[PDB]
């Protein structure tokens, strides 16, 4: 017989007034973080979706939030240019990283969290120290904005895409780039991301396509489809706590489950009123955080047995 | 800016 997992909504979490632009778990599986275009990040409990605090500073809106590896520290990427690196416990910002010219699109701690890397619509891409907040390299990565970047599981390389059609991985330690994984320039790369086990790359693009690649390779293995993509660029997912599935967001409103190996869609998520821009996926639970945009703001928890 | 086109 065959598996399909059964979300189910447990909560829906209001307080932004602006559209959410992501969600992440933290890694020890308590809390839920939340960035919006209202310039604010927001904290909750993803088991109890009790709303514990807000975090205020970036002058503009945020585009993207990440989690260092003991769920103390938050970096955050705004459209003020900067990114800012916060202590979740007291909620102020230890440092605030300059040298971007233009939006700070994407950022990720990589495993050690001693290091951060961001992605920009000034085209480069940027990996900052940790604890002096200076800027050790500057990577020309692409030709048009970045739109994400991330670190595999040892933090060696890092994978990022861009507008330009293309996904580069990279050596962290030289800044140098080992690989353009994605050739074609047209159609814009939206989003990238390593697989828990660092050995393939699920990429999506705006013609409604997320792709598994073999990052050692260079192949397609899998592709997605059946959900709407070609304006924004969505958060999306690998849920390895049940079944293996691929879990995103859609400009159609709801959030796509997808079997991993037959790549068929096996649950869509409904509730949200607007394009579901982020999901994310508990670390131990199976449970998903789904965010929507401006006519919804809402931030909705799912569960299923699996 | 992410959740603007």
């Amino acid at each position: 017989t065959p598996v399909k997992p059964n979300y189910a909504l447990m909560f829906t979490l209001a307080g932004h007034t602006k559209a959410v632009s992501s969600v992440k778990f933290s890694p020890n599986g308590e809390w839920l973080a939340s960035s919006s275009a209202d310039k604010l990040i927001k904290i909750w409990g993803a088991y109890d979706g009790k709303f514990e605090k807000t975090i205020s500073g970036h002058k503009l809106g945020i585009s993207d939030v990440a989690w260092s590896s003991d769920s103390n520290l938050l970096v955050s990427a705004s459209d003020d240019k900067t990114l800012k690196i916060w202590d979740v416990s007291s909620g102020k910002c230890l440092k605030t990283l300059k040298g971007h010219s233009n939006y700070v699109f994407c950022c990720n701690f990589n495993p050690q969290s001693n290091l951060i890397v961001s992605g920009s619509f000034d085209e480069s891409v940027r990996i900052w120290d940790v604890k002096t907040g200076m800027c050790l390299k500057t990577l020309p990565a692409h030709s048009d904005p970045v739109s994400a970047v991330h670190f595999n599981r040892d933090g060696s390389l890092i994978v990022s895409s861009s507008y330009d059609g293309l996904c580069r991985i990279w050596d962290t330690a030289s800044g140098q780039c080992l690989k353009t994984l994605i050739d074609d320039d047209n159609p814009p790369v939206s989003f990238v991301k390593f697989s828990p086990n660092g050995k393939y790359i699920l990429a999506a693009t705006l013609d409604n396509t997320l792709k598994l690649w073999d990052y050692s390779k260079g192949k397609c293995l899998k592709t997605y489809t059946g959900h709407k993509n070609e304006k924004y660029c969505i958060f999306a997912n690998f849920s390895v706590t049940g079944g293996k599935w691929i879990v995103s967001g859609s400009e159609d409103n709801m959030v796509y489950i997808w079997n991993l190996q037959t790549k068929e869609i096996v649950q869509k998520l409904q509730g949200h009123t607007d394009v579901v821009i982020s999901t994310a996926c508990h670390p131990t639970e199976n449970i998903i955080a789904s965010a929507a945009l401006e006519n919804d703001k809402t931030i909705k928890l799912w569960k299923s047995d699996c | 800016a992410r959740t603007k086109q």
